[PDB]
């Protein structure tokens, strides 16, 4: 194949060069689970019980009870194939636009096709990583304009039936009113059984200054990220608690588990990009190839993630 | 000035850290969405009429037929892409349908644009349909994003 | 059956596919084997 | 001891010869036929440095005096003197390459 096929040959060589994404800062390494599907979709049967009234008192005769009910529920999980193309130079037509320190027509924005698929990688793990957060797909800055997803598709900023935390506009940058939000929320999570388990925080930089400073007349050895720390050490039986902050966030702060027993990530073993062995070839120099990526596979138990957003003005 | 390139060098390196908004400049050449069966021609370049309409143009005889900036009765394509070395501009014709950023004379999703006397698309014959507002890249550069359905009353 | 592997030689595409997969989980195996997490 | 000692001198001769055969071996055929790949796929030594024989006759023996002086054009099973003779004209051969 390597002999036949030189692309093949490059890209082996050339994907050792691509960066890890970051969304693994994110998931422990149980918390995350490959599957063996391009497209198409993945059910699960859970069951539930509940009490329909108040217990029959057994005095005397009577044959009228109160009943125990069960209800069945089926969760899907959706997985959709996206595909982008990129014109690059032949593999033959590389020697005539070699140059001094350069390979590549710069007047007409032509690259050799090893240097023009790492690029092209790079810019789709970040689409991949911006999905895997907030759960769209958009490449406006505003987000508007998203790509019509299938339903069942949902990150982590967008799942429903969580707890979600408002802070005023007028108290932007009042850390107390910000902390008082955030513990409101923690006292509404329902961990339940899964307690006992490390917690992950996810900031925007913003809310990542704000936390370094001193806990409020100034305390002392005691920061607002401190305090924090101990506020959700609290829930979750004193266990491991983690910040990271991502760029990609804007006025959010993110709180959940890193359980796979409440949130667990299934992605498609062919997620990341991979190479279509269809290139479009010409009498010219310019060619085209096409990159392949799959989307979806995040499942989260309800009323396990605390969403907070800072309203700005 | 108005070259897909510019001739003016960048004092500093670019941050290629954000992977959004960053295809709306003028020097995106080519489609937004591109199939492998479309038909693409090069022809003389009269003037400069990358990202614009053009219209054939015809000399006394000496010299072959070149390709001006235009439209009107008179269009023929849209220029998708231009080699300044050679003065050869490439020309998707009208027969097919393109679907990328062109040259909007100095505006809503929806709206109904045809080609003027200097190759710019204007609001309302319909030739295609905006799919974005208007981005300003100059004082007098505008582009937007538009698919060509060839002509129609 | 990775790309990691020097003496792997794809017969195929789908060969070769398969090791970029596997190359894939590999290296990500391996972020989280070197991943240290900052405690406080 | 000295029979221990003769067969240690002869020991010595052949790994000298077997690493002079790999380290050759190594900057004209390939990569993929490096020893610790091999010893993975699960050749013995011994067949591991045949195998480097055969394909540096290969690569530097024209197959004309394969199939003359060596009689056949498969290398596959000539082994031997005849397969000495074959590596001593390839070692011929890259020396006026």
């Amino acid at each position: 194949l390597f002999d036949e096929n030189y692309y093949a040959k490059a890209v082996a060589n050339i994907i050792g060069e691509v960066k890890d994404p970051i969304m693994y800062k994110w998931f422990s390494p149980d918390q995350i689970e490959d599957v063996d599907l391009q497209m198409g979709y993945q059910k699960t049967v859970k069951w539930d019980a509940f009490l329909n009234a108040n217990p029959t008192t057994i005095a005397n005769e009577v044959n009228t009870i109160s009943t125990i009910g069960f209800s069945s529920e089926v969760v899907r999980l959706n997985y959709l194939k996206l595909q982008y193309k990129f014109r690059h130079l032949k593999q033959t037509s590389e020697k005539f636009y070699t140059s001094d320190s350069y390979i590549g027509d710069i007047n007409n924005n032509l690259l050799p096709f090893a240097q023009a698929y790492k690029l092209a990688s790079s810019e789709i793990i970040k689409l991949i990583n911006h999905f895997v957060l907030t759960g769209t797909v958009s490449i406006q800055k505003d987000g508007k304009n998203q790509k019509r997803l299938l339903p069942n598709m949902y990150g982590l900023l967008n799942m429903p039936e969580q707890i979600k935390e408002e802070v005023a506009s007028g108290d932007k940058d009042k850390m107390d009113k910000i902390f008082e939000k955030i513990e409101a929320g923690l006292s509404k999570l329902e961990l339940g059984d899964e307690f006992s388990t490390p917690m992950m925080v996810i900031v925007d930089p913003a809310t990542s200054l704000k936390l370094v400073k001193p806990y409020a007349a100034a305390s002392s050895c005691e920061k607002w990220e401190d305090v924090l720390i101990q506020t959700i050490k609290a829930i979750n039986n004193r266990e491991d608690v983690y910040i990271e902050t991502s760029n990609l966030l804007k006025h959010k702060i993110l709180i959940y588990p890193l359980n796979s027993e409440l949130i667990k990530f299934k992605p498609s073993k062919y997620m990341l990009p991979t190479p279509n062995e269809q290139v479009d070839k010409d009498s010219t120099d310019v060619a085209h190839s096409y990159i392949d990526f799959v989307l979806g596979g995040l499942l989260a138990t309800r009323k396990t993630i605390l969403q907070v957003n800072i309203k700005q003005s | 000035a108005l070259m897909k390139n510019p001739q003016q060098d960048s004092g500093l390196l670019s941050n290629s850290i954000d992977f959004r908004d960053q295809n709306l400049i003028f020097s995106n050449s080519g489609g937004v969405c591109t199939s492998s069966k479309d038909k693409i021609e090069n022809y003389p370049a009269k003037g400069y009429p990358y990202k614009r309409g053009v219209k054939l143009s015809f000399g006394d005889g000496t010299t072959e037929l070149e390709v001006e900036a235009g439209g009107g009765d008179d269009l023929y394509g849209v220029c998708s892409d231009i080699d300044e070395f050679s003065g050869m501009a490439t020309v998707i014709p009208i027969t097919n349908n393109f679907t990328g950023y062109l040259t909007l004379k100095k505006v809503n999703p929806g709206d109904k644009l045809n080609f003027n006397q200097h190759g710019e698309l204007e609001k309302v014959s319909v030739n295609a349909i905006a799919l974005s507002k208007a981005h300003k890249l100059t004082e007098d550069l505008f582009i937007v994003l538009a698919s060509v359905f060839g002509n129609r009353a | 059956a990775s790309l990691l592997d020097s003496n792997f030689v794809p017969i195929n595409f789908t060969e070769f596919v398969q090791a970029i997969s596997n190359t894939y989980k590999q290296r990500r195996i391996q972020f989280y084997e070197n991943l240290k997490r900052h405690k406080r | 001891v000295e029979e221990r000692e003769r067969i240690e001198k002869q020991l010595l001769l052949e790994a000298e010869r077997i690493n002079e055969i790999d380290t050759l071996a190594k900057a004209h055929l390939s990569n993929h036929f490096n020893k610790e790949v091999l010893l993975a796929k699960g050749y013995t030594l011994k067949d591991i440095m045949q195998a480097q024989r055969r394909e540096l006759v290969r690569k530097f023996v024209p197959i004309e005096q394969i199939k003359a002086i060596a009689k056949v054009s498969d290398i596959s099973h000539i082994d031997g003197e005849i397969l000495e003779q074959l590596v001593s004209l390839a070692k011929v051969n890259i020396k006026l390459r």
